[PDB]
This record gives C-alpha cells, structure tokens and sequence, in this order.
DNA sequence: CGTAGCTGAGGACCACCAGAACTTTTTTGAAT
DNA sequence: GTTCTGGTGGTCCTCAGCTACGTT
C-alpha cells in the first residue's frame, strides 16, 4: 500500500495543562512521519499504521479544545504534490543514502 | 504480501545512530544529520566507523529490522542478530531433517534445479537478442547440455554426486560467462576469480552483488522463524550462512550477475571510478559507490509475476516469498519445494 | 503436565477452531500473529474496557472484571471478561461479600452478530466453565456486540454443551499431533489477518510435479 | 473540474520585511480559499484559477528564505479528509442555508 | 569489572567502553578506571547504557568474539556477532540430546539432586539457628528421609521414576514449609499450591518470584545461545520456555523462598497491600509490587562465595554463571553438569 | 461544458454584505459570521432587511454574480443588474426579429409546443408507474386531446392564434391537477390550481418554486446578453413578467410541480409547517423553509443526458443551455430554436 | 443635489442615504445632514464609497425608482432595480433610429450647430478678453465664416454633406488655436495635430484630457440606460463606443481646451516634466500626472450655470446632466437636442 | 466603506538546559 | 545513553488599533 498521509494538529496552551499537551502531541506524532512545516507533517503509511496513530492521537489530545486534520492522497501521490520555497523535506522512496 | 519497505546506507564516516522513540536519529559530535521513522526501514547498512546505541539495536532487533556493519568494501565484519521466538516446531522440523541426509538430497535437487534452469533460460534470452555480437552456436550447444543436464540432475540421490553435477555445471558456465563485454572496453574483461582483494574490475562489482544479496537472504530467513545457520547442503562448516548461501544458490545468477552485466553494458559505470593503491587491490569511488546504489535501489522496484503463486510482486520480495514457500513445505501443505524458476 | 495443571488450553482458541480450522492452528501451534485494521481496533476496545482493581456495584447486582477462571473437566483456562452476579436465595454465597448471588457471563466483542455458531461457542465454555469452580448450575449468557451496541440473550441446552465438549476433544486431538489441516478457503480469508502466512491460493492448485514436469518437457 | 487543493505557507518575521511579507501573502492566499488551521487553507479550484493563484503567489514570496506548499487531492474528495478537533469547516456542496 | 572462565560482565551502570591498543578499556566521564587485556577472552557481557566503541567493536567482531548487550536489569536487547555467531554446535547438540531418555534423565538427576541438598540442608540449618519454636523431631525425620532420597535418585535411569521421586520431595518439603514462618501468622498461612488464580495471599506472593527468577534465568540462556524453548526434563511445548524451568529448579528454594521468608519475618510488608476477588483468588498492590522489585535488587547485591569455583561474586550472578557452566557441558571438557550445591 | 455554481442564502435579519478583497463577509453589528470566497458563486440571495456594500455590487455586477433580494415569501424586489458589455450585432438582431410578427409566431410555435410535449408525457409517464391509484382511461384522453393541439400548433402563423389555444392548454390541464396528488390529500388544502396571488395553502411551495425559477432563468439569458421577460413572443403588457420564465415555460411546469408534487406525495413536508395570518394569508415555517431550499438545491445537483448531444449535464445548467441555443439561432447557424423536450 | 431633473445627486464622498417614513435622509458621520421627499424623484445616482440603508433599497424597488451606484469619481459600479422599467423601450428607439439615418443626419447636424457655436463664441470672448496683442479682425473674419458654415450646417440634410462641412472647420481652429495661447507661447507650440501616439506636448495633453472626458461620457451614458457601442453620426463598429465620441466631439469645447490654457498660462506647469522616446510621446511623468488629476478634480468642484436649465451646479455635473436631456428626447417629451443652441 | 501602511499584545510552536530516575507474571484480539 | 518533567527564551501568527487616503 504505502498511501501517503497528511497530518496537521494545532492545540492550545492558555489552559492547564496546554505544555504538557503540545509537547505530548509533538512526541506522538514525530514517531511516524516527518516534520515540513511547523505544526503539519506528511507520512507514507499503510491502512493499521494509519488506524494505530489515529488512536493514540485521539486518546492522547482532549476535545473540544484541540484541532487535528488527516488528508490522504492515495497511491499516486508523486504527480500532485509541488514545493516551492526552501525548507526541503527528504522523501523516503529514492534510494536514501547518507 | 508485503510492501518492500525501503532500505538505509550510511557512508559518511564517525557518525552515530542514535534513537529517539520510535525515530533513528544520526548524530555527529551532537550535530544533527537527519532522522528517519523507523516503521518505515527494512535494514539499516552502516560504512567505517560508526557506533550504535544499545536502545537503538535492542529496538531493532525485535522487530525484523535488520542492522549491518561494513568497513569499506563489504565484508562480513559485523551484524545485529535478535533473540530467539518461540516457534519450536519449524526449528524442531528443520534440525531433524538437517540430519538426514536423504532430505538433504531431497532439497538440493530442486536447489540446484533452479539454479541450472536459470543459467540455461537466461543464456537463451542473451542469445536470440544479439546477433553479431556473439558467437551463437557455442551458446547453442552449451544450452542443449544443460537442459539434457538438468533432468540427470533431477533424479540423484547422494549429496556427493550432487555437487560433482553441480560443479560440472558451474564451469560449463563459467565458460561463456566470460563472454559478455559487449559495450565496454578490455578493462572489463573477466579473467577469473580472485577471493580475497578484488584484483581486478568487475570483481569488484560481483563483491557488492553478493555481499548486497546474502546480507538480504539471510534476513529474509531469519523473519520468517527459521535458523539460517544450518544448511541442507554445503559442507556444515561452523559459524557460516549456510542456509543464506542454499536459497541464494537461485536468485544469485538471475538478480545480482544480471545486474552488473546489465550495469556495464549500459555504461552507466565508467573504469576512471575505480583506483588503486600500492597493492590496493582495486576500491571503488564514493560517486561510484553512489551509482551502484541508485541503480540497485531502483531495479529491486519492478513489478513481474510470479512463476507459481501466480501473483504480480514487486521484485525485492522474491528473496522473501521463496523462503516463504520453504516453511509451507515443512509443514506438508506442498509436496516439494518450488525453486524460482524465471 | 507439572502437575497435570499445565496441559490447559486458553479459551481464545475456541472462537478461531470454530472459524477456520486453520487459523487455531496458525496462532496457538506455530506461536505468530499479525494485525490489521479490524485486529487494531479489538485490542483497542478489549483493553479499554479492561478495568480491574475496580467493582462497580447497584445495591442489588454486582459486576467483576478480568475474572481468573479454569475448568479440569476440559483442561481448559482462561479470563472472562465480565461477571454479573445477581441478588437471590438461589445461588451459592462467594467469598468477600454476603448475601447470596447468581452467576452470569458478558463478553464484549466488535462485529456484527454472525450467521455461524463461533461466538456462541467461546461464551458456552465460560458459563460451563463457571460451573466447575463456583458449583452451580448455569443456564444463560450475555453477548455485547460494540459495533451495533446492542446486547444479545443466549439459551443453553444439551446441543450446545455436546458440541463443545467434542470440540474441545478434537483440539486437544490436534494439538497433540502437531497437526495443521487444509479447509475450504473462499472469500472469508480476504480480512483473515494471517492471510499473509496461510496462504489460501496454494491450497487449490495443481501439484507441484506437475509444475515442474510442465516447465521441463518445454 | 472544481477539486479540491490544500495550501499552507510558512514565511518568517524576524527578517528585514518579514512582517510586510507575512500580510502581504496572508491576504493574498486567504481570497482564493478557505482558512481551516493558522498557516493552512483549503480552497475548490479548476485549473485555470489555480494557475492563476501559483503565479500571483510565486511573486510575493522570497526563495531561499521562506516555504509553500501545494496539495492536490481530486474530483473525490470528500471521502479523503477527517476531523476530529474543534475547528469545524463549511463545506461549500452544503446548501449553505446561512 | 570482574572476569569469570573467560566471559567479562560489566556490571555497574553508566561506564562507556571502548578499545586502547590490544586493549579493552572502561570509562565513566573522561575517568581512567579499568584495563583489561582481550588477548584471552570468549564474550563480552554488558549491562549499562554504554553502547561501546566502534573500534572495539570491529576488532571484536574480527577476532571472532561477539558481544551481547543486556539492561542493567537483565533483560535481553541485542547481539552483535559476524559470520561466527558462535552457537551452532551447540544447539545442535541441545536439539540431540532432546530426543533420547537418557541424556535428558542424567540431566535431570543432576537439576535434582542439588534441589533435594539445598532444601535439606537449609532444613537443618534452621533447626540449627532457632531451638525453642521448633518441632526439631519433624524436621530431622524429614532430613534423613531426604537424605535417602537423594541417594536414591542418583541412581535412577527413567523419566517416570525421576517425575515420582520429584513428587515425593515437593510433598516433604511442602508438608514442612509452614511452620517455618515465624511471624505474622494472622492471614500468611501455606496449605496448598495453586499456580493458576493463586488464592490466600502468600500463595500468590510465591508464584511473583518464581517468574521473575524464571525471565532472570531465560535471559541467562540467552547469554550464551543456549534455545529457551526446549527442555530436558520439561517437554517441549509451544510458548513456554521449557528448558528455563528445567534449570530454575536447583535455585527455586534458596533464592525465592528465603527471600519470600525474609520479607515475612523481617516485617518487610504487610498484607494490607493484597486485595480481594470474588472466586478467593488475591492480587497485587501496585505500591506493595513496587516495594517488592525494589527489595529484589537490593537483595540481588548481596556479596557471597561460589561453591564450586570460590570467587567472591554477587548474589545476581549466580543464574549466569551457572548457566554458563551448563553450556560448557553441552560441548566442553566439563565430566557433568554442576549443580548450584550451595551450603 | 460549462460547469454549475453554488447560490448562498441569507436567512438572518439584519446582517450585512461587506467586500473584502474577494471574499464575501457577513457581519451584525461587527460579529463576523463567516466568509465566503466569490470565485465559486453563481448568485447571492438575501431575505428580510439585509444591505450590501457598493463595492460589493460592483464586483459582482462586474463579474457576473446575480444579487437578488427578498422578502419573507419570496416576494420579488430589487434585482441587481449591471451594463452592457458588448456583442452589439447580437442584439441588433435580436431588436430587429421583434415586432415582426412572422419570426415572433415562430419563436412562439416552439415555446408553446415544448410547453404542451412537456406536460402531455409528464401526465403519460406519471399513469404510467402506478395505475392503481388513479383513472388511465381518462388520463389516455387527455393525452390524444393534447396531441391534437400539438398539430394545431404546428400550423400556425399568427401570434393572437396561439394565445387562445394556450387557454385550451390552460384549461385542459387543471381538470387533471387536483387528481395529481397521492397522499395527505384531506390535510393539505388541496383545490388544485386554483390559485390565489396573496397565498391560500399548498400555493406556498409552488410560488416559491415560480420565483425561484424565475431569478435562475433571468441570471441565466442576462450571461449571455440579453432580456426576454417581455420580448418578442409575450405581451407588450407591462407587469406581465412570464417571458423570462417563457423561455422555461418548457420548464415552468416541469421544474417546479414536479418539484412540489415529489415533496407533498413523498410525505417530507408536514401540515404544521405552515400557518396563516389573522387576516388570511398563508406563510412558511423558517424550519420548513430550510428544508424546501436543500431539496431544491440537492434536486439541482442531479446529473442527467441532454437529448442533443448525449455529453452528461447537470439540472441547473438546463436554463443556462437554453439561452445559449437562442443565441446561435440568432447566429443563423441552425434553422429554428430546439426546444427542450422531455 | 435634485435638479428639476428628476434625478438625486448625491455627491459628497462618505456619505450615507436612510429611511424615514416616506422621505430619504442625507446622514453626515450620524447627523442628520439632509431631508427629501421621494414623491417626484424617478432615479437616484450615487456617488462615493457610502450605503443605502436596506429600507431605503426596499422603498426604492417597489415604485418604479432605481438606485445606481458609482464611486466618488464617476466610475460605473452597479445599479438596483426590480422588473426593469424605462431600458428596453428607450435602448429599442435607440437602435431603431440607430438603423434609418435622417433622424441620425438631424441629430448630428445638432451637434454640430452646438459645436461650432461653443468656439465662436469662444474666440470672441479670447479677443475681448486681452485686445492688445492679437489679431482682432483676423479672428472676426474666423467669427464670421464660422458664422456662416453654422448656417450651412443648421441648413443641412445628409450625412456625407455634414462631414465634409465638419472637416473644414479642423484646420481653421487648429490654426487660430495655436495662435490663442498668451504665456508660454514661444516654450509651446501646436503647429501640428495628431490623434494616434501624439507630437508636441501640448497634443499629448490634449489626448489626456479626452480620455478623461472620454471616461466621464461613458459613465454618463451608462448611468441613464443607453447604449456605448452604436452612434448616430459616427458609423457602428465592434469595440468603439460611437455614441460617447459624438458627445465628445459635442462637448470637446471649454470643458477641454479651456483646460488646457489654464494648465499652459498660470505658470502652473513646466517643461520638466514632459519627455520623449523616439517617436514624439509625451510619456507623463508621475508628478505631472498627480497635478493634473489634482487641477481636475479642482476645476470640476467649480460652480458655473447651465445654459438651458438656469440652475448653478458643479462642473463635474454638466456632462451627466447634459447626457440625461438625451434620453428625455428618446421619451418623446423633447423635440430636438440643444446642448448650447439659440432656438 | 475599502485599501494599504505602521504599531502593539498576547498566544502557538519549538529548541535548549537541568534534574532525577531507569525491572511487572498471564491471556484476549477481525472475518460485508 | 534514554525518558519524563520543569523552566527559559526566541521566533511565527492573527487580531485590535490608529493614520492616510480613493481618477490613469
Ligand atoms: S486461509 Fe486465511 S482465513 Fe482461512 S484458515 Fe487460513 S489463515 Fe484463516
Ligand atoms: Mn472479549
């Protein structure tokens, strides 16, 4: 499979506990894909990955005070996504050697 | 049925795979250098010196991700190998069997059956696609002697007239595989083998291959919940892959040698790349090394089909399925094992 | 057999023999197991609603969790999920409170009731099971199915108990031989989570001396 | 076609003009679209207006100094997004009885 | 630190490790504190968060030594080996002798005569330590009936015999485990074992440690490649660690049950920390767990001797040395498998 | 191949319209509702007392974006209508087929004949589902009778002809209307089409529907470049504006009753979502109102065949299509205006 | 503001119209700045960035009144209506004598009767104006041959006749034009004319201003209800709004020239900033150019009165005005069309 | 009223420092 | 060497606010 998965979150820290949330979130997040821009990232998961992560997101932030968007693009991601300014991201489907 | 998860070469040299979470992150005198989800990683090659932390490969090592060491030219210097899981009815099948040696003929026949139809195949496709080029009837002839062969080779019943067939078959081959330079100069000229320094080129490419393939075997075998370090042939020398070189025994004529032919007839590979020390036998270059990956990492994602299960995969997986369609046949479901027969 | 308390088999294996008579032997022989989206979110719920250390009571029933049971009639142990006990001078009194109370077993589960026994065979051992250790007599159990919410009675008669004390006698009979059979495949194995391991394709097909007598004749 | 195109910039203040730039591209991006998350607008677009909308954007913005990313999802794209937060969007196939 | 028949442990957490010349080097923060020389050694053993050094790990990995890192707690994490890997002969010869009576009964005599001397000899010992709460007549009665017993099971020769005696010496040693707690006697009462849904308090108490020990010797297996999963005396099934609790006999009593007597005695714990169940089965406290782990290592520190080599050691070694010995049996110069004869 | 555009509607009294950049805004006393982007509109309809920001009329009157106000039960007032933007030979043409009484008798010929075929197989196709309920025979009837107009209509050549036969059209329909229900006859006051301008019950939804269309069509011939409420075929009578809605006489009929009919006998609308003044008027429950405007707008999305070409049409664009074809007759590039037929 | 022409003219910019019973009210930053009736009036133009209150919009609609809205300027932006009433008749009588063309040669031959007496009379008031250095009896006989030709025009019948007759008056005024100017003469000249990309500077600022007027005519017919792109004397094409240049050519008098003069004299414009690129453009720099919208603006707030009407108002009101008694004569209640004629 | 240009006033978002620790049984878990 | 919890500062981001004006 390997479809390709846009996550955005965006929490708010004027409550009690809203540091201990956003770093929570930020830590749950960065485990499955990479970071492009502040506050969204875009993986290149499967179908149980992506359930898994979208559990524990939903367990770990608290509603009705918080904000998570999830896109897919499907498998032909390659034709329909367009970057234009400096902060390049590595994709994970070239060779990758270091 | 899998995906082919992707695959990391690290070559620059004192860095360190640190981890974080779920995260491979590659520190350098605490610069960072980048990280990479780990859920994504198949196995992990690492070139020269570089160090790992005891998180990072206790985390690996229990979840099929596979973590290499190399110096500079491929050697077998180091790996990480996990623990062992509770599966005792494979290992029991398999331990048993190892010591009868009439299986262990049972097995090498098809072993060494595939291997021979692959030659043999593969020499025909060379033949009918070049014409001047080759000198054709030898092709031909060598062709009808491995095909009445084959059948010899089916029905034997002792290991040792197995490997007398088998190095009759290696040399009747060898014989021609020293014939393909077809769009490349002298420098590629092959003229033996030498085990120790790469003495020469295209050694020096056949190396990479081989390391690149058994490094690949061997961790397909040890997901599946077999032990890869008992054979059904070869001679049990201890503390060898033996059972990594027996399923490579297949794939090594028609996945790695293809590839460097097909490499240098291409001239995607020019011999200005390689040099030489004193001795030096011969070291590749780091743009070289660069090509050789690209172009692996890109031939290892075409789509065929499969001979048997008759099902589209993608190339990478066929080291995987195979072995696979060996733990079935322990358990009965088939009658003999299928060797790949493309 | 330590002291023939070992020989037990876990009630898990009841709901995946009744199923494909393969997948049993997939897990609970070979040891392996693999996930997709609709294994996920079991797990998620069953360990959700895991609350132990905890009794939630209503002055008239009272209900347990993760409650240790075992039966030596069929060598076979295991945790019920929920235990509801009832307030009536029928039952038999249980140690750590007064009163008297009734036995009944809940175990929640994710997926729309099925047209086959399965799930009905896994709750049936349970409340046989409970015989053993609370000496009673047991004649009713609760079904939870979480994906339409609704709760399902389930009668037990002789048929039922039959069947799964010969169920159980063939397991142990497979178990022992080490055995792992072929059924008839069709569609239930595309969200079989072992469809990756059991392949159900090679089991129709031709033989493989004919394959190979194929490819060497041409 | 009228599908669907997700936007998101990320240009930064501390430098010589950054606040100007920062207005200037917030302005610009938020009439073509829909904002659903700081830094991040959804918007339903043909081809032409978003050829359009691409070459008035390139200009506002400075390479080597700032990012902008360009998403597009298809004619389908109602059964590729979830929400889970508390931000809702208007969705404008709704009948819109305002 | 310690170097013990040519295996080095390193046991105390946060000291890197690298290589100097022909030389292996510990560190902790820039501080010089150890070298020792590799030019005789078969495995490294670490315990801390180290991670080594590359160099070392190369020359290693070369010289046909792999490594095997562990948590300071004894878990298993990861094995750098080369081609070698080193266990292959002797799993094969583990996998030999599991299919033949009389290997695997000469094995088990050997589990079980160190068995039947250490609870016999702590049985004396206490009658020794205390006169006055004391049925000594009971307990010399039940030592000299051990006594015959053990020379009765040095000379047996089949699986079922060995299984009975077993019997007969858990039934002894059971029928006089009681009365040897001598204090709190209010709710830590034994009369029975029952493994699944332990019940009574102290009962539960026991089966705690038995599995601890048991993870703690499976790892020892681990160390040197020695397959968990088939016994000896155990057989063979799916999912249980047979060859674990084969081993862990010799040490169940002097390591779990003293320290379980201990903590009662000591007044270490109270049973307010275990709570109830409807069926009689008991629990445990997360705080009294947290209590009892940590008073397991602190115990696991205790200093002693060996036995049978006399090195000055700790006590959490012993399961690993033992275990090593158990692998230079399988193909070595050793005449028998050593039993932890403790006095 | 054009393609449909939203319509947003203004239920809130006393909001406000504001321009900015090109967004639309909806503010209440500085509340800001919400934002919507101007390039996926196609028109902006408010009710109650709602006022628009200059600018932003002149955008949209700019770029083609019908305003169009109302009050509480769609009582017309106040459209919004820009300039001329150009193409003058087309209405050179258009002014000059008018008061010539053999192009106008034409043009009036094919609208009356949609308007008659449409209605006709309406009334077929509907004693063609269920005939359980109501008299085929009698239906049948009407159908032949109709048919015989539709020759009739076909050899004409006087406009003041046709005008009485539309009351023939007028008056051999109705008697068929108050059988058209299913349904909650006895509680909506059913008395066919007797109608009644101040409103009188179940002439609610259809006025609704009249006004509805009425604004789509306008908006529709306006994009083109030109005005057809009293033109060339209808009346010079000021007041009378039906032209507009002439041009979907074709669809005046079809659109709307079909449209209302579909609700009362689906049973969707309830009797207590209407009520009636002191002194005798009928209005809408704001709730029922709501659900009238998304039926009519997820009705409109509904994607059908157009019978000319086959290429797959949407239901909003059928107005639209319609004023395009009166403007390549006016080309001279077919013989006579193809009216919509279904 | 309500001319006797039934129209509304509000003018100042920010600016609000409401609602009061019956009556419109004029709100000045939330006072009550103006009163009127509604009972009379028949359209409304609107000028500058304001509102209508929706009761205002709502009372307007019904009874047959439309509400047009421009900027401050006079640029078009929208207008208001119901069923449309007072367009369709009007733009069909348009086109209808657009086709015949006696009723287009009357028309035109009106408009050149207006023109050739605005610059008679023009010249006349130059030569009383300054009688010491000009060429007094020069310009009489100019006044009487323009005196004469107008004769001829009001005595004309086709349209052939009408543009020859018109042609001859160009060079003539070209002439006496270029002899016009008092200061500045010797730094500007207008010895040659050009329309297309223009020579001298004076050429070029002419062009400026007839695109000015040009735009303030477009927007003066479009606000009324007529066409653009159809004329009556100037021939119909695709893209040339032919009614707007026969006003033009009707009004290119003091609104226009007079302009110019009073740019050139005075001092209030320099040679700095005109330039020139190879072909004689005159390209305007920006300074320049905010100056001259500035003096427009300015010129445009001053008060003159209407020759017809009587009534004082702005200039900036004489085009619209003047654009509106066209469309009464299109209505039937005007015989003829004099924008500056004796009758 | 709309279009720009300057402020400021708080939140969101993330990278560095600093400190104190770091061990847990066995069974359940999908199939339109 | 990880992992979790605090503390600090520095930069993106949107809104509230005050001034200065609208033609080519
Ligand atoms: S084929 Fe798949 S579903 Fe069927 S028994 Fe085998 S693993 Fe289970
Ligand atoms: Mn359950």
């Amino acid at each position: 499979g390997s479809m390709l998965v846009l996550i955005t979150y965006d929490v708010q820290t004027s409550s009690m506990g809203g540091t201990k949330r956003l770093r929570k979130v930020a830590k749950a997040c960065q485990n499955y894909g990479q970071r492009v821009q502040n506050s969204v990232f875009e993986c290149i998961v499967d179908s149980t990955q992506l359930t898994s992560l979208k559990l524990e997101l939903t367990s770990l932030i608290d509603e009705e005070k918080d904000s998570l968007r999830i896109y897919r693009l499907g498998n032909n991601y390659k034709t329909k996504v367009e970057h234009i300014g400096a902060k390049p991201s590595i994709d994970l489907e070239d060779p990758l050697i270091f | 049925m899998k995906k082919l998860l992707n695959t990391l070469y690290v070559t620059q040299p004192d860095t360190y795979l640190s981890l974080d979470g779920d995260n491979v992150v590659l520190l350098k005198e605490q610069e960072k250098l980048g990280r990479l989800p780990l859920h994504n990683l198949e196995a992990i090659v690492g070139f020269g010196y570089t160090g790992a932390s005891p998180a990072l490969m206790g985390y690996c090592a229990e979840r099929n991700i596979s973590i290499t060491f190399l110096t500079k030219n491929g050697r077998f210097l180091a790996r990480v190998v996990g623990e062992s899981r509770g599966n005792v009815v494979l290992r029991k099948t398999q331990y048993r069997i190892s010591e009868n040696d009439q299986e262990s003929t049972k097995i090498a026949r098809n072993f060494i059956t595939g291997k021979v139809y692959n030659s043999k195949w593969m020499l025909e496709r060379m033949t009918r696609e070049h014409p001047l080029r080759v000198n054709v009837e030898q092709f031909k002839a060598t062709s009808q002697l491995l095909s009445v062969m084959m059948q010899e080779i089916r029905n034997c019943d002792s290991l040792e007239s197995l490997r007398g067939w088998e190095g009759q078959a290696a040399i009747n081959y060898n014989k021609v595989f020293d014939q393909m330079i077809l769009q490349q100069k002298e420098e590629f000229a092959f003229h033996g083998r030498s085990r120790r320094p790469p003495k020469d080129n295209v050694n020096a490419m056949l190396s990479f291959a081989y390391t690149l393939l058994a490094n690949d075997v061997a961790a397909a075998l040890e997901t599946v919940g077999l032990d890869a370090y008992v054979g059904f042939m070869h001679q049990d020398r201890p503390g060898r892959a033996s059972l990594a070189l027996d399923l490579m025994e297949e794939l090594r004529g028609l996945y790695a040698d293809r590839f460097v032919l097909s490499l240098i007839n291409r001239k995607e590979m020019t011999a200005d790349g390689f040099y030489k020390k004193e001795n030096g036998a011969v070291l590749m270059t780091d743009e070289a090394r660069k090509t050789f990956l690209k172009a692996w990492q890109t031939k290892k994602q075409e789509k065929i089909t499969h001979p048997y299960l008759g099902e589209k995969m993608s190339w990478g997986l066929v080291p995987y399925v195979q072995a696979l369609l060996l733990a079935r046949f322990l358990r009965g479901d088939l009658d003999e094992y299928p060797p790949f027969l493309w | 057999a330590s002291n023939e308390e070992d020989r037990y088999l876990m009630l898990s294996g009841l709901q995946h023999f009744q199923f494909c008579k393969r997948q049993w032997a997939l897990i609970h022989i070979e040891q392996q197991w693999e996930e997709n989206v609709r294994t996920i979110e079991g797990q998620h719920l069953h360990k959700k609603a895991d609350q132990p250390f905890m009794k939630e009571k209503r002055g008239s029933k009272l209900t347990v969790r993760a409650m240790p049971i075992q039966s030596k009639n069929l060598q076979i142990s295991g945790i019920c999920d929920v235990v509801e006990f009832v307030q009536d001078s029928e039952g038999i009194e249980l140690s750590g409170v007064s009163g008297s109370y009734k036995a009944f077993p809940v175990e929640y589960k994710r997926g729309k009731p099925k047209k086959g026994d399965e799930d009905i065979v896994q709750l049936v051992a349970q409340a046989m099971c409970l015989e053993e250790m609370l000496v009673c007599r047991i004649d009713k159990g609760y079904l939870f199915y979480n994906e339409i919410k609704h709760r399902v009675e389930v009668p037990i008669t002789d048929a039922l108990r039959d069947k799964v004390v010969q169920m159980a006698k063939e397991m142990h009979h497979y178990y022992e031989n080490r055995h792992t059979p072929k059924v008839k495949t069709g569609p239930f194995c595309n969200n079989c989570s072992l469809q990756s391991i059991c392949l159900p394709k090679l089991m129709n097909k031709r033989s493989v001396k004919r394959y190979i007598e194929g490819r060497l004749s041409e």
